[PDB]
């Protein structure tokens, strides 16, 4: 089979995480819960092989509607370095993951981050976020919306103003766009 | 005539061992008292005190206060699992309870 | 640079898939895809017998330290035990779901590594015959896995530039050498000092990567390798010879200082895809792809 | 007449005197609304203490820049490096002239007689190199990308420490 | 009496002392000139231990001799 | 041999990590020189060898009918020596397993050992009589003379270098003998308790230096330095480097051995099956271990270059190493999994800055 000329080899970029067993099931004040978050966000969630698009963030512990899930943390950049880092990541053939906090700064997830990069998009979400104050340094905290069971790939809405790139996720009642 | 190495520092602890040995001779608990029991017991009492004061300090910072008032002690015991089982039938004064509302006493919305 | 052509070994109807020596340096099996392995010798092309009994086409045969255990990495998605002094298959190691491309043995005769195209590298017992562990390794079909000097490390390439180093006992990856450009790193192998790891890419650039720092600043160019998984080797009885195959009917051997063309040994009639160095002599096995079918041995 | 209220990086140590600032954790290019349009105007930048790994880019920038963006991006701003004298402007790397030291009396002069420019690095009133030429439309604000925690102090009054030799300007205490 | 104290590390050290000194004088001298902790000034007299609670003249060593110290932890 | 970039805060054993559920009825255990193999004796007189890197059972050799209760490896790792109630001076090969020596000599043996450099000199410790040193080819046997002859329980060994022969009776009197000429250069009675003497169970040594151990019977492990014995010489009176005991449970010990670097001491109970680990230098307990709570401990090993510990209880040989934690950046070193808001501004060469091999290394060396 080596004399065969199989050329599935290099049509995408360098990265992978696939072929994992992505089937687990078929189915207080603020800073104390922030401590709870930093404790239990490792054991709560998991990144595995999605059927939607590549990979996704699953869920294992049965979450009640309202608790914290994970903090979407990474490097910290300002508004200037966006186009420069985008040109570099496009030059190396790397997808660019960023998330704006507010009118001040943006948290990167490309070179340094956590296991929270890997949430796909839908238009019927079950997650959102707000702005808190852990001693001046504000943060990006994943709340919940409804009782999420085990095995579900997690989703949230991106609050996009409707303004190119098509809908390569496929939700149910989606507007066929991210914006 | 030698160095008065007290049995606290000779052991490497913080709780006194002389007071513990006095309160084991003078409690009528047995006739004769060994010389490993007050050391071992001072260590156990120290570790439990450290165990509760760690969580007390964490909650005291996390509600943005300097000192520790007993509401933090109530939260620090009753949030933990094993210390709540130890302090089973105990009421801390000025304690209060955990904030807990049942699942059916709050409304929900269906239409639109 | 005086390796002259001496012999011609043929007799296979499909392409001669691979030709790898025995680690003691006394045997050279002709695993061709036609369900025929003629047991050739190593000093003149000394035919002993033809061992068969397969199910589908043969892709690769591995060699163990006793030079007796052979395994069939046939296209039947399984691996069978083939001892030389048996004439009798013992076990069949089912458990893959796609075709098997490469397999090896440990330096101390009691491990089997495998490869499957569906991104799951399986680890296999020898005698009691069990799937030991499974590795969710790559993005690609498995190109090359390799034991180190004793059985503590496993290097692994991919088709998009993932030179990954794996642990034997704990069974997790250890180091991933990556380039920003992605030439498909077809073939990788260790060095006997445990400090260097070879690589073979589809861009006419052959590199011997350092182990720790992972670099090579004396790189080879000017050769012909852009479409296939051409095997490269190390001659052990001369000096710093770097043995490889060719696409224009040649046998590529170079020195470390050269980084040029010094010796292109003629004789074949197709793309030279499989070589091996006889570990005790100046003998280099050489067989090309389908339009040659004539294994040609070499001698100084 | 103090340091800027509007046109400052808000995280700076703009203390109660509003003349001396400690640099923040980025290219904190603080500007000032007391900047020139045309005429003859000069003040001093009485830099006092400059610790290592606290660079400073010197020039004159236009009001439509960003507070966090360093100096010398395009026609708005002209920058220059302390070490090795390597100006960077419009994405160009050119090792150009000699640098400066630590805590000198800086401050540049620009002149627009009523299209043509006087752009020279003035280090204590000394010719250090001509940076660029033929500036474009806009007001010109003093923009210095204060790199890290350094002690700089803007000078306002007529008691000039190192005034330029035989160069005429209206004093900067006559605008605010 | 200039004693020699060569340890097991090639660390020879000299003290010109009286024959009628105590152990505390030797402790003070070694702690002066090297800062060695005086809970390890054990010495050996034909195998047997030289105990650290007597005087030098209780053993009648030949004057200006050579002894050997042992690196010891006693009070940790 | 292994990975050099691995040391992300290496540890000292904590977990249970899984055992050998293959063949029970183990009786003793010992490693080779590097720490790559482990001979284990069966109950009927067999040998179990387990390889470590492959985690595979290496070789099973059936020696005799009597249970195998003493083992040792040669320096190259090719000659196993052993003795039992079979009374036989044995010698075995690792490629073949051959009966090279067979001399059924009485008073069955409790411990064997090679001289650590020459494998010609072997140790023999009888049931009653004084210990014997032998050769390989001929029957030149050297019984060491003992003034006591009343315990009929004498322990002796060779140290790390093979310089001398430390001997010990069951009255606690030590007679240091030179390894070839039997020079009685040093002697000391152990300063047991207030005055009253004790027995000596065993004596072992190190891998680096001359610190060693004394395993008495008054529940007190004592640590001496062999150069202090050399500095004393005859009529020595050594007082120990560090004393060891556990008076909470008053536990007499069964087996001791040192670390690979001579830094840590493990010792095992005879009652509770619970292992303890000590520091040599500062002198305190660092960690208690446990296991199956009601089994009887037999023999404890240690792995020299890597923190691995082998126990023996109910014929089961445990292996305890960290249950080590794996993470990211070995699959992709360009990405590192942080935890919180990490700032990236310390380098100054940003914002569009553009500025203005020859080592020949062998490939088949050692
Ligand atoms: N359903 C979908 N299919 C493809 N891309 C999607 C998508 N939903 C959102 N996106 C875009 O793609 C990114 C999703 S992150 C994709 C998950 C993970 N990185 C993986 O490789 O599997 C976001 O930047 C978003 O803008
Ligand atoms: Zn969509």
């Amino acid at each position: 089979a080596r004399a065969e000329v199989h050329l599935r080899k290099s049509a995408f970029d360098m990265f992978n995480f696939l072929a994992s067993k992505h089937r687990q099931p078929p189915e207080l004040p603020m800073p104390m819960r922030f401590r709870h978050l930093k404790k239990t966000s490792k054991e709560a969630v998991g990144v595995y092989r999605s059927p939607i698009h590549g990979r996704g963030l699953f869920c294992k512990r049965n979450i009640d509607a309202g608790e914290m899930v994970i903090e979407y943390a990474g490097n910290v950049i300002r508004s200037i370095q966006t186009d420069k880092r985008e040109k570099y990541y496009d030059s190396k053939g790397i997808g660019c993951y960023m998330f704006r906090i507010d009118d001040s700064e943006v948290v990167d997830a490309t070179m340094h981050g956590n296991a929270a990069r890997f949430i796909n998009h839908s238009c019927e979400p079950n997650c959102y976020s707000r702005v808190i104050n852990i001693d001046g340094q504000k943060h990006i905290v994943i709340f919940a919306m409804r009782k999420i069971y085990r095995g579900e790939e997690l989703t949230y809405d991106y609050k996009f103003p409707i303004e190119k790139l098509p809908c390569n996720c496929g939700a149910k009642k989606c507007r066929k766009f991210l914006n | 005539r030698a160095k008065a190495k007290t049995r606290s520092s000779r052991a490497g602890l913080q709780f006194p061992v002389g007071r513990v040995h006095r309160l084991l001779r003078k409690g009528n608990y047995a006739e004769r008292v060994g010389a490993g029991a007050p050391v071992y017991l001072a260590a156990v009492l120290e570790y439990l005190t450290a165990e509760i004061l760690e969580l007390a300090g964490n909650a005291a910072r996390d509600n943005k206060k300097t000192r520790i008032i007993p509401r933090h002690l109530q939260l620090a015991v009753r949030n933990d699992e094993e210390l709540n089982k130890l302090l089973g039938r105990v009421t801390i004064a000025q304690g209060g309870v955990l904030p807990n509302i049942q699942s059916v006493l709050l409304p929900k919305k269906t239409e639109s | 640079p005086n390796y002259a052509l001496k012999f011609t070994l043929a007799g296979h109807t499909k392409a001669v898939s691979s030709v790898k020596f025995s680690p003691n340096g006394e045997w050279l099996a002709s695993s061709s895809a036609d369900k025929l392995i003629k047991i050739w010798g190593a000093y003149d092309g000394k035919f002993e017998k033809t061992i068969s009994g397969h199910k589908l086409g043969i892709s690769d045969v591995a060699w163990s330290s006793d030079s007796n255990l052979l395994v069939s990495a046939s296209d039947d998605k399984t691996l069978k035990i083939w001892d030389v002094s048996s004439g009798k298959c013992l076990k069949t190691l089912k458990g893959h779901s796609n075709y098997v491309f490469c397999c090896n043995f440990n330096p101390q005769s009691n491990l089997i590594v495998s490869g499957s195209f569906d991104e799951s590298v399986r680890i296999w017992d020898v005698k009691t015959g069990k799937c030991l562990k499974t590795l969710p390794a790559h993005s690609d079909p498995v190109s090359a896995v390799h034991f180190n000097r004793d059985g503590s490390l496993i290097v692994s390439s991919s088709y998009d530039g993932l030179c990954r180093i794996w642990d034997t006992a704990s069974g997790q990856c250890l180091k991933t050498l990556i380039d920003d450009d992605n030439p498909p790193v077809s073939f990788v192998k260790f060095s006997p000092n445990g400090k260097y790891i070879l690589a073979a890419t589809l861009d006419n650039t052959l590199k011997l990567w350092d182990y720790s720092k992972g670099k090579c600043l004396k790189t080879y160019t000017g050769h012909k390798n852009e479409k296939y998984c051409i095997f490269a080797n190390f001659s052990v009885t001369g000096g710093k010879w770097i043995v490889s195959g060719s696409e224009d009917n040649l046998v590529y051997i170079w020195n470390l200082q050269t980084k040029e063309i010094v010796q292109k040994l003629q004789g074949h009639t197709d793309v030279v895809i499989s070589t091996a160095c006889h570990p005790t002599e100046n003998i280099i096995a050489s067989a090309a792809l389908e339009n040659d079918k004539t294994i040609k041995l070499w001698k100084s | 007449v103090l340091l800027a209220l509007h046109d400052r990086a808000p995280q700076l140590k703009i203390s109660d005197d509003r003349l001396t600032v400690v640099g923040e954790k980025g290219y904190s290019m603080v500007r000032a609304s007391h900047g020139v349009r045309k005429g003859a105007w000069y003040f001093e930048i009485t830099v006092d203490e400059m610790p290592p790994d606290t660079a400073a880019r010197l020039g004159w920038s236009q009001p439509l820049g960003n507070l966090q963006a360093p100096l010398g991006y395009d026609k708005f701003s002209y920058s220059w490096r302390s070490k090795k004298g390597t100006k960077f402007h419009q994405s160009i790397g050119k090792h150009y002239s000699s640098g400066y030291g630590q805590g000198d009396v800086l401050g540049f002069y620009i002149n627009l007689p009523e299209p043509h420019s006087e752009i020279i690095f003035y280090k204590n009133g000394v010719n250090q190199g001509v940076a660029y030429k033929d500036i474009f439309e806009g007001v010109y604000f003093p923009a210095i990308s204060l790199y890290k925690s350094c002690t700089v102090s803007i000078n306002f009054g007529p008691c000039f420490k190192y005034p330029p030799k035989d160069l005429t300007y209206r004093p900067m205490s006559d605008m605010g | 009496m200039q004693i020699f104290v060569k340890t097991l590390t090639g660390k020879t050290i000299t003290l010109e002392v009286e024959p009628s000194d105590t152990i505390e004088n030797v402790k003070a001298k070694i702690q002066d000139k090297e800062g060695i902790p005086p809970d390890q000034q054990r010495l050996i007299f034909a195998g047997k231990q030289l105990e650290d609670g007597r005087t030098l003249s209780d053993y009648n060593i030949q004057k200006e001799s050579t002894l050997h110290l042992v690196l010891r932890l006693r009070g940790c | 041999n292994l990975e050099l970039l691995e040391s992300f805060g290496q540890n000292y054993p904590e977990e249970a990590d899984g055992t050998l559920d293959c063949i029970s009825m183990a009786l003793t255990c010992t490693f080779n020189r590097w720490g790559t193999l482990l001979a284990v004796g069966c109950n009927d007189g067999r040998i179990v060898i387990w390889d470590f890197l492959t985690r595979g059972i290496a070789k099973i050799i059936s020696a005799h009918i009597h249970p195998v209760c003493s083992l040792c490896w040669s320096r190259d790792g090719h000659k196993l020596v052993s003795a039992s109630t079979d009374n036989i001076v044995s010698q075995w090969d690792v490629l073949s397993g051959d009966c090279d020596q067979r001399f059924r000599f009485p008073s069955p043996i409790l411990k064997v050992q090679y001289h650590p450099r020459d494998q010609n000199k072997v140790l023999v410790c009888p049931m009653k009589s004084a210990p014997v040193m032998l050769t390989l080819s001929d029957s030149k046997h050297v019984v060491l003379p003992v003034d006591d002859d009343s315990d009929l329980n004498v322990v002796a060994s060779f140290d790390r270098r093979g310089e001398y022969i430390y001997t010990g009776n069951a009255k606690g009197k030590i007679l240091v003998l030179k390894t070839d000429s039997q020079d009685l250069v040093a002697s000391f009675r152990v300063t047991t308790g207030t005055s009253n003497t004790t027995a000596i169970k065993s004596i072992e040594f190190a891998r680096k230096g001359s610190c060693f151990l004394i395993n008495t019977a008054d529940r007190i492990i004592r640590v001496y330095d062999g150069r202090e014995i050399l500095t004393c010489g005859r009529d020595g009176e050594p007082e120990p480097m560090q004393k060891l005991q556990d008076l909470v449970n008053r536990t007499p010990w069964k087996k001791c051995c040192f670390s690979g670097d001579g830094e840590y001491i493990v010792a095992g109970s005879a009652r509770q099956h619970a292992l303890y680990i000590w520091e040599k230098s500062i002198g305190n307990l660092v960690k208690i271990l446990h296991g199956t709570r009601g089994e009887l401990l037999l023999d404890v090993a240690w792995h020299p270059v890597r923190p691995i510990i082998a126990s023996i209880s109910s014929g089961v040989v445990s292996i305890w190493a960290q249950n080590q934690v794996e993470n990211w950046s070995a699959f992709a070193p360009d990405f590192k999994e942080l935890d919180e808001n990490v700032e990236y501004e310390e380098r100054e060469s940003e914002f569009d800055i553009e500025d203005e091999e020859d080592e020949e290394v062998d490939v088949t060396s050692v």
